[PDB]
């Protein structure tokens, strides 16, 4: 059974380490289970504050910087926005290309997410000195595809490494890890630590390709620059031979994905079964990506090759069609003045009232978006349910290969483990549509090199961009004034996930997701981390 | 085993791109760095301990008897004594306060450190300000937004093997802010031609003209952008993007409209 102490009290966890941003979680634990949480973000910037009476043209570079994990994701949330409010449709190659740097972005955000800031969650990387590395080697060829780094030579390499690393005391980003001295919520074999300690080491240089792939279409990572009103600037990325690296590059990145990151995940939920049932949701949102016609906001969300929807209620069988009018955010919980609650973004207001710390009625920098009064789970999970529930045959072909490998039914996806897999699933269909998708857009470049098309500021409008980005659905919203920016509101995925509870007190996904959580051990609750984790929080990009 | 020498990262008002930046690093790749050569004693978005735990590491690290050398990573918000920025409970300013202290030298990695970033922007409404600005100490700054990881690895491997390196008016090392981005640009015969794209979509652009009338900074701007590349393979120009001076103090006030010449 799941490892449980009887441990009765408060748990706050500040810092929450490994993700973007500064987050302090609270929770009330009840004989060893959450029965309540609070999800509090620590930093404001105030970058809606910030635009405001700025030119349009250069709303895209300050967004950006809302995140460098998420890197991108804001230029090209804020191009579409001011592209809709301009009314200027892109050429087919910007579309193109707009799309390529968002799977690359994908591939690149993903693959860090599970080794780098997830797995030492359930990996015990001690744990792997103790491995014999010809029974890990043995081990690796039963349970994940041929490759020379999981030989025996290559594993005993890393166990020595990282037994010199820990010999010498000074043990850097592992000092007072959570399974130092072993672990109740740990269950691991050793030669799977090894497995996926030397996976996390060969993701620390592959992720370096990742970024070469995207710099070449986006001029360099962290922070492209590529893209500009009415389409992008980037005439050489639509040439025979950075299309040939570009492809290269994205190869070699998708043979890591399909020999390391889904056997290794796949092995990993494996053994924490236990996990498909815990801290799970009820309502999903995405507005889709990859669209096949990018010319408004209705296109985008109607020809989103990974489809955009809503469900409800983990109803399957009622996939809504998203309704942008419906959204708002609530402010009521939040460290903004009172009286800014159930305001839609065109309408938003960002008046920012600290209050102090564990202020159980103020208690974020995050605002709480609402979906008609319903807190909405955002990202990978949402993707690929409403994928699957709508039958997108790349995700239910790769579901189905999930849930038989694990036989779990597919209700066993609303859970912290289900949120886990999704996020690699989609990356593992990104990666099948890559050489089509760069095939279609050297092919294009070729005949007609068009990248951007002609426009002009108008005195008057208002426009929203959407995007899925890599944590969820992403909508940016400008009204323009006098040629100027006069509103501008970012609500990003990581407000809908881990915001603070809306108007009538509801809790969000991250703080709903955390009660049940079992804690094995009060002094090292990684159990809480598994699942706020899970959401992949972004606090830089939920706060802005 | 020899000791490495220990290095405190903290994160204070930053997207956490200059991490990012850091991480591309492959002269050595960022294993090799925090295996070999340096103790990377805390650093929020790697380390595994959190909470109360993640607070011990940094105090151990700031006790140590060998001392340490301290990176920081984004502005200090200081209104409200501070408290819109908060770590562990305490607010940034207070712990980079300390943290700066006892340091046996500081690198501020990105614009943001390094002179306020964009927080700091206009109407700054955190009251944001660089490293230096708020705390009244020399820093090395390793600016951009983000710097490329070869000027920061660059800098902290210097740092730790031969001291300081020489240093301009604004605190940049001159080994990589030497040098006008322009002065370096393969459009330059381009500008000395007055061959300059109009707009994006027009014909000047397809052939690769300059980009000055489109707003290009690099005529203001010192980094090695065309020199080193980023990732490898680009930089913005060659991506037929102006550059945006992003290296420069208050960049984002002084380089706007970035479409536009001063
Ligand atoms: S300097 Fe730029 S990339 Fe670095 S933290 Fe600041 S905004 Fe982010
Ligand atoms: S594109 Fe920019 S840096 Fe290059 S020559 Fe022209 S003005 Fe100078
Ligand atoms: N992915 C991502 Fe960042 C968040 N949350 C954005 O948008
Ligand atoms: S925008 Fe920054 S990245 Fe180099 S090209 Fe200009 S200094
Ligand atoms: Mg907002
Ligand atoms: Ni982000």
């Amino acid at each position: 059974p799941t490892p449980q102490s009887t441990f009765t009290g408060p748990i706050v966890v500040d810092p929450i380490t490994r993700i973007e941003g500064h987050l302090r979680i609270m929770v009330e634990v009840e004989n060893g289970k959450v029965k309540d949480a609070w999800s509090s973000s620590q930093l404001f910037r105030g970058l809606e504050i910030i635009l405001k009476g700025r030119d349009p043209r250069d709303a895209q570079h300050f967004t950006q910087r809302a995140c460098g994990v998420c890197t991108y994701v804001h230029a090209l949330a804020s191009s579409r926005c001011v592209d809709d409010a301009v009314k200027v449709s892109i050429p087919a190659n910007a579309r193109m290309m707009r799309n390529l740097v968002m799977a690359s972005q994908y591939l690149h955000d993903h693959l860090v997410h599970f080794y780098h800031l997830h797995a030492l969650d359930w990996v015990d990387v001690t744990a792997a000195l103790k491995a014999d590395p010809n029974k890990a080697a043995k081990l690796a060829a039963s349970i994940a595809p041929a490759r020379p780094g999981n030989s025996a030579k290559a594993l005993k390499a890393v166990q020595d490494k990282l037994k010199a690393f820990v010999e010498s005391g000074q043990l850097g980003i592992f000092t007072n890890a959570y399974f130092l001295g072993g672990h109740k919520a740990y269950y691991l074999p050793p030669e799977v630590d090894l497995i996926a300690t030397a996976h996390y080491l060969e993701a620390l240089h592959m992720q370096v390709k990742a970024a070469s792939a995207m710099a070449i279409l986006g001029g360099k990572n962290p922070h492209t620059q590529f893209t500009v009103v009415g389409g992008c600037s980037n005439y050489q990325g639509l040439t025979k031979d950075p299309l040939a690296n570009y492809l290269a590059l994205s190869k070699e990145v998708c043979q890591f994905v399909n020999e390391c990151y889904i056997p290794d995940l796949l092995a990993v939920a494996g053994f924490y079964k236990d996990w498909g049932g815990i801290g799970g949701t009820s309502n999903y949102l995405a507005f889709g990506e990859f669209a096949t016609d990018d010319s408004s906001p209705e296109k985008h969300l109607a020809t989103s090759q990974f489809p955009s929807g809503v469900i409800t209620g983990r109803d399957l069988g009622k996939v809504d069609n998203v309704d942008l009018g419906a959204i708002y955010e609530d402010v009521k919980y939040s460290w903004y003045a009172p009286g800014g609650d159930g305001k839609h973004p065109y309408d938003g207001v960002t008046d920012p009232k600290y209050t102090k710390l564990d202020d159980k009625d103020h208690y974020s920098w995050m605002k709480a978006p609402r979906y008609k009064g319903k807190a909405m789970e955002v990202g990978p999970l949402a993707r690929t349910f409403i994928a699957y529930a709508k039958g997108q045959p790349d995700f239910k072909k790769v579901v189905d290969m999930v849930l038989g490998k694990l036989s779990v039914p597919a209700t066993a996806l609303h859970s912290t483990l289900g949120r886990t897999a999704a996020r690699g699933i989609e990356t593992a269909i990104v990666c099948a549509n890559m050489e089509k998708w760069i095939k279609e857009m050297a092919d294009s470049g070729a005949k007609d090199n068009t990248l951007c098309a002609k426009w002009e500021m108008p005195e008057e409008s208002k426009g929203v961009g959407l995007a899925d980005a890599p944590r969820g659905a992403l909508s940016h919203w400008i009204r323009i004034k006098g040629k100027k920016i006069d509103n501008f509101q970012l609500v990003v995925p990581s407000t809908w996930n881990l915001g603070p509870r809306g108007a009538q007190g509801d809790k969000s996904p991250v703080e709903e997701a955390l009660i049940g959580t079992p804690i094995a051990d009060p002094k090292r609750p990684v159990e809480i981390l598994r699942t706020v984790h899970a959401f992949d929080p972004c606090i830089a990009c939920g706060v802005h | 085993a020899k000791h490495r020498p220990s290095v405190v990262w903290l994160h204070n008002a930053e997207c956490t791109g200059c991490t990012e930046a850091a991480i591309r690093t492959i002269k050595p790749y960022i294993d090799a760095l925090i295996l070999d050569t340096i103790s990377l004693d805390y650093q929020e978005t790697i380390m595994a301990a959190a909470g109360e735990a993640a607070e011990a590491a940094l105090h151990q690290a700031l006790e140590g008897k060998d001392g340490y050398y301290l990176v920081v990573e984004g502005g200090l918000p200081t209104i409200d004594g501070g408290q819109w920025g908060m770590v562990a409970g305490h607010p940034m300013i207070e712990t980079t306060k300390k943290a700066a202290a006892k340091a046996k030298g500081i690198i501020c990695i990105g614009t943001c450190s390094a002179y306020g970033g964009v927080q700091k922007a206009k109407p700054n409404p955190s009251q944001a300000k660089g490293v230096s600005e708020a705390l009244g100490v020399k820093t090395i700054n390793i600016p951009g937004c983000p710097p490329n990881p070869i000027n920061f690895v660059g800098a902290v491997v210097h740092v730790l093997t031969k001291g300081i390196p020489d240093l301009d008016e604004n605190g940049r090392p001159k080994l990589f802010y030497g040098e006008l981005v322009h002065d370096n640009c393969p459009r330059l015969p381009h500008f000395e031609a007055s061959e300059f794209a109009p707009s994006f979509d027009s014909e000047e652009a397809k052939k690769g003209f300059c980009l000055y009338e489109l707003g290009c900074k690099g005529p203001v701007t010192y980094n090695n952008c065309p020199k080193v590349l980023f990732n490898q393979v680009n930089w913005p120009v060659q991506a037929g993007h102006p550059c945006l001076g992003c290296s420069e103090p208050d960049f984002w006030d002084t380089m706007t409209p970035f479409y536009e010449q001063g």
